[PDB]
């Protein structure tokens, strides 16, 4: 690891000796072995940084020592010689010696950023660029070396300057078209952040970052897409630790970048990358440390929500990430303030606009919390889904009721979607979900209490402030409303009975002209198909009856009338109740068609005409099955 | 571990109390059993169902069905458990003191059980292997309430024993427990309780 | 019977033996019960049991080896080295729901599966035991965090259960609701996870090269260990054995 076979290794190291040969030295640096090269990396480097001042005037030399460093650099970014980049980088941050180096490698560069077009330059350029951060931790480590040496630097100017022409460089390289040197344009993208922290110690962020903004306003806006959001991407990566002075400079050509990706149609490359870019921004605006933003993070919804809203429109396929871009925006959700949201989510275009865009979002709930786009083992990640939804909808809920509620002179029918959406939200994780282990109920209890319990208080609070426009709205809702009650949980049913009271009431006053029978045969309808289902029981039909039946003695003679019906309801459900269980009790043929004739003669007692029928057909069904070609005809 | 065995088996009842338990389920569930010499197309598959009720046996002269059991009133849906006086196992068995035409043979002493239900006829029966044969003995016996007499089932008992007291024993490792318990200290004589109760 | 106090400085209530009935609330106590007692009494200790966090037993103190650890080992730095102690409570309440789980697994005739279980849980159960203290190097206490996940999420994979997520110091800081994406990629980490496992169960419980191969693409240097054990040839002079590697 010391011994050394090679003359060039040996003729470099000694170029001050040997200083006819240094021209030949830095281009025979390409043959010596990188084995023997990491030997002697620190004098190696030392050599060629002494030569590149002591004739830094003939530029000759400097851009042979920055072609041999480059093609060193790359050398040494093999996976055999990545044990000896923390060597290099030593070597950068201690055994450097060049005072202008910072001068003369960012002046070469310069020239190959300005002569990128050159063919010969173009390989050169190119192994610059992949190792970019590298080159300017060594090249601000010599601009600041030339501050320590001469106190302060009167190139103070120069450097950053050969800085501001090096952004012109670029933006004059890749104003011309793509062919020549689309993949220069890529390195520049993805190792242009590898040094935007390197420069951090000698620029200014803010003057940095505009010029950068020349560079993308540079941009003929059709020109690897997904390669600009990795530069994106790598700068607020960096950079953005210090985020109040670029974020707000930044953000405005990123939010450019993504109402263009709102709908381009062109999209398909940029579906994942730009899931990624809210990833990674997310993250960095949700950073503690990078820098408060949360009026900035504001300017990121009104500028980026409908926006991507109606790109989920686009993405509203489940087979693609989908399922990732979901996690993207709900991170926002989560990461955000109602002061941000009712700011202009509340207070968007015209009132058709924004109830369009309800419509949009609502539906699209709607559709994730069916067909979920969880392996079903993502009971966390379901956790989280839960309550951002819930951010969400919150939100909406506040403009509905500002906005499209008794506020609104009309369109209460967003509701239908708000309801139905919560409830079918609402139609998983209940109380034997939460009894699959014990500690389970303890676990979610604790770490999430019982999400449930606020989904429904909070639609509960909804209705009550719904007011006149339950009757406008009930039987949409009967259906939903009774499986809600059905839910295992004792408080949010106890609370939900007598909303069934606030319906019956209403239509109560409906019953002026009619009655709640629409209200009452739905209720009984959905009523049947749910208790066939299985849920409830009967602690469960108790509440029910105790409730309704109580709250209708706290009204008139027609509440009496809900009262009977609520008996014969009672009555319904303990039959389905002693039914059921001698239907998973006996098992046998005779107590089946005895339950079942029981019932059928109830129907008939109460003509549920339709259900009638159907456990008609039920019962027929089991005589065929016994072949009673007697009793099936009866 | 003297202390510790005597604290291990002191507290058995619920181990063989399941074991009986998933024998008895064991027969509920039941199988195709085997007639005797199932030779002239005779069926050596035929179900034998312990009731749901836990009443009936549904024993019937049901054909070759590989699946096993199938569910209805089989051919003989009776065997009430009030008059089962046992059930002879190996030679002891009528069909296995036959010496005419259906004369078992020497391969199924083993499978040699025939329930002793009406003091004459005998559920004649065999068994496909030795480890079934033990448990719908077991089970069996469990229906008399008595022991289990499968090799198998004592296994799963000291293993569980085993495993249940291991299961236990955690908190007081680092701790012993003498062989006489220790003291236990003198209550207060009072049952005054200072603070309320719970 | 005097002198009952609420506190939370008695969680690990403790044992002796299949206790006394002394009193109404107590029986032949369950070795492994750690009581949450909600008095204090000198002598004596009546509270949530493990078996029953719904109801008292009064246990003497001769009886109570009362331990003042709370669920966490660090509050008041109960670890035997911290970082680690929820590692003794998890697998505690792991081996709780494992009772379940087998005494299933015999009702079921799937006793392969319960086997390795039972494998699998001699293997939990003496980790567990030379992890009750901290003698293990950190390396070896994470990578027995490792383990005990990786086992503990296996039996989860195996019967369609939860997944705990903050792979090493605990499994709780990213489940503890620290942001979205960050604990979306985190179980994105435990479904790869999940597919690391259920296509390897085949892979290295059964296969024997692959395992090989996955363990050599992360290490590089090797040594082949020979151990020379007698020589036999007919030299009758000194020999000189020059032992090196070959590639013909």
């Amino acid at each position: 690891t010391k011994l050394t076979q090679n003359v060039d290794l040996l003729g470099l190291l000694n170029w001050r000796s040997n200083s006819q040969n240094i021209k030949h030295n830095l281009k025979k640096l390409m043959e010596v072995d990188g084995g023997e090269i990491v030997k002697f990396l620190q004098d190696t480097l030392d050599a060629l940084f002494n030569i590149m001042m002591e004739m830094s005037d003939s530029e000759t030399y400097d851009f042979l020592v920055f072609d041999a460093l480059v093609f060193i650099i790359s050398l040494i970014g093999d996976i055999k010689f990545q044990h000896f980049n923390p060597v290099l980088e030593t070597y950068i941050y201690k055994h450097f010696s060049a005072t202008l180096a910072y001068v003369k490698l960012s002046k070469v560069l310069n020239f190959y950023v300005a002569n990128a077009d050159d063919s010969s330059k173009t390989e050169l350029l190119f192994a610059a660029l992949k190792a970019l951060k590298y080159l300017f931790r060594f090249i601000i480590q010599s601009r600041v070396l030339y501050l320590r040496f001469y106190g302060q630097s009167k190139d103070g100017d120069e450097f950053n300057n050969s800085i501001r022409q090096l952004f012109l460089a670029f933006n004059m390289l890749m104003d011309r078209p793509l062919e020549e040197a689309v993949k220069i344009k890529g390195a520049a993208l993805k190792y242009l952040p590898s040094i935007i922290n390197d420069v951090k110690l000698v620029f200014d962020p803010v003057e940095l970052s505009v010029l950068f903004c020349k560079f993308i306003q540079s941009i003929p806006d059709n020109q690897l897409v997904r390669q600009k959001l990795n530069c994106m991407t790598k700068i607020v990566e960096s950079t953005l630790f210090r985020q109040s002075e670029c974020r707000e400079v930044l953000l405005p050509l990123l939010t450019d970048q993504l109402s263009g990706q709102l709908d381009d149609n062109s999209n398909k490359p940029d579906h994942e990358a730009s899931s990624q870019l809210l990833s990674n921004i997310l993250e960095v605006l949700d950073r503690k440390d990078v820098g408060a933003t949360a009026v900035h993070i504001q300017l990121i919804m009104e500028r980026l929500l409908r926006r991507i809203n109606r790109t989920v429109i686009g993405m509203n396929r489940q087979s693609p990430h989908i399922g990732s871009f979901v996690a993207c925006m709900i991170a926002l959700l989560q990461q955000m303030d109602d002061s941000h949201y009712s700011h202009y989510i509340s207070t968007f275009k015209t009132r058709q606009d924004i109830i369009d865009f309800l419509m949009e979002t609502f539906i699209m709930f709607k559709d994730l919390i069916g067909k979920n786009v969880y392996a079903k083992d993502w009971m966390v990640m379901n956790m989280t889904q839960n309550r951002v939804f819930l951010r969400a909808i919150n939100q909406f809920a506040e403009v509905l009721t500002r906005f499209f509620m008794d506020q609104a002179s009309f369109e209460l029918q967003l509701w239908n979607n708000y309801f139905h959406l919560a409830v079918a939200f609402l139609t998983h994780e209940s109380l034997q979900l939460e009894t699959f282990s014990q500690a389970k109920r303890n676990k979610i209890v604790k770490k999430y209490g019982d999400m449930r319990k606020e989904i429904g208080f909070r639609i509960r609070d909804m209705w009550y402030n719904l007011g006149p426009h339950k009757i406008k709205f009930i039987p949409s809702m009967v259906g939903p409303i009774l499986e809600v009650t059905l839910t295992p949980e004792v408080e949010l049913r106890k609370a939900t009975i007598p909303i069934f009271f606030d319906m019956m009431q209403c239509e109560f006053n409906f019953s002026g002209n009619g009655n709640f029978h629409m209200f009452e045969n739905e209720l009984i309808t959905k009523l049947d198909q749910e208790v066939e289902g299985g849920r409830g029981d009967e602690q469960y039909k108790v509440l029910l009856e105790k409730l309704l039946l109580e709250h209708c003695r706290k009204h008139k003679y027609l509440s009496s009338s809900g009262e009977v019906f609520a008996l014969l309801v009672s009555s319904l459900l303990e039959n389905l109740l002693d039914y059921r269980t001698i239907i998973m009790q006996d098992e046998s043929k005779e107590n089946r068609m005895s339950c079942t004739v029981n019932v059928l003669n109830f129907y008939k007692e109460k003509k549920r005409e339709d259900i009638y029928i159907r456990y008609l057909y039920k019962l027929r069904d089991l005589h065929r099955d016994c072949e009673n070609y007697t009793e099936a005809a009866y | 571990s003297r202390p510790i065995l005597e604290l291990k088996e002191k507290i058995q009842p619920e181990i063989l109390e399941l074991i009986k338990q998933q024998r008895l389920n064991r027969l509920v569930e039941g199988t195709c059993f085997r007639k005797l010499n199932a030779r002239r197309r005779q069926d050596k598959f035929w179900y034998c169902r312990l009731s749901p009720n836990h009443k009936v046996l549904h024993y019937g002269d049901l054909e070759e069905s590989p699946q096993g059991e199938v569910p209805h009133d089989s051919l003989q849906d009776k065997l009430p458990v009030a008059d089962i006086k046992a059930v002879v196992t190996g030679k002891d068995c009528p069909h296995m003191k036959e010496k005419g035409a259906l004369k078992q043979n020497k391969e199924v002493l083993e499978l040699a059980f025939s329930i002793l239900y009406d003091s004459n006829c005998q559920l004649n029966f065999i068994a496909p292997d030795k480890h079934e044969y033990c448990i719908w003995t077991d089970g069996l016996n469990a229906l008399l309430g008595k022991d289990m007499m499968s090799d198998l089932t004592r296994n799963d008992l000291d293993t569980l024993l085993s495993m249940e007291i291991k299961l236990r024993l955690l908190d007081l490792e680092n701790i012993q427990i003498p062989d006489a318990p220790p003291p236990i200290p003198k209550e207060p004589s009072n049952y005054d309780f200072v603070y309320d109760c719970n | 019977m005097a002198r009952w106090i609420p506190t939370k400085r008695q969680k690990y209530g403790v044992a002796i033996y299949n206790y006394n009935a002394s009193q109404d609330v107590e029986l032949s106590l369950q070795i492994g019960d750690t009581v949450h007692i909600l008095e204090m009494y000198e002598g004596w200790y009546r509270g949530y049991t493990l078996q029953n966090k719904s109801k008292k037993g009064i246990f003497p103190e001769t009886y109570i080896h009362l331990k003042e650890a709370t669920v966490e080992d660090l509050g008041q730095h109960e670890t035997v080295i911290p970082g680690e102690l929820p590692l003794v409570q998890e697998l505690t309440s792991t081996l709780r729901e494992w009772a379940v789980i087998w005494r299933k697994l015999y009702v079921n005739n799937k006793l392969t599966l319960f086997r390795q279980l039972q494998q699998m849980t001699y293997s939990l159960i003496e980790w567990r035991s030379q992890i009750l203290s901290g003698t293990l190097p950190k390396d070896e206490l994470a990578e027995l965090k490792k383990k005990v996940t990786a086992k503990i999420d296996h039996g989860n994979r195996m019967l369609g259960l939860d997944l705990v997520v903050r792979d090493d110091n605990g499994n709780i800081l990213d489940p503890d609701e620290t942001s979205t994406i960050a604990l979306f990629k985190a179980h994105e980490v435990a479904s790869k996870r999940i597919e690391e496992k259920i296509q390897e169960e085949k892979s290295i419980l059964q296969n024997l090269d692959l395992r090989g191969q996955s363990i050599f693409s992360t290490i590089h240097t090797y040594g082949l260990y020979v151990n020379f054990k007698n020589f036999v040839c007919n030299i009758g002079e000194d020999a000189e054995l020059f032992m090196a590697l070959y590639d013909p």
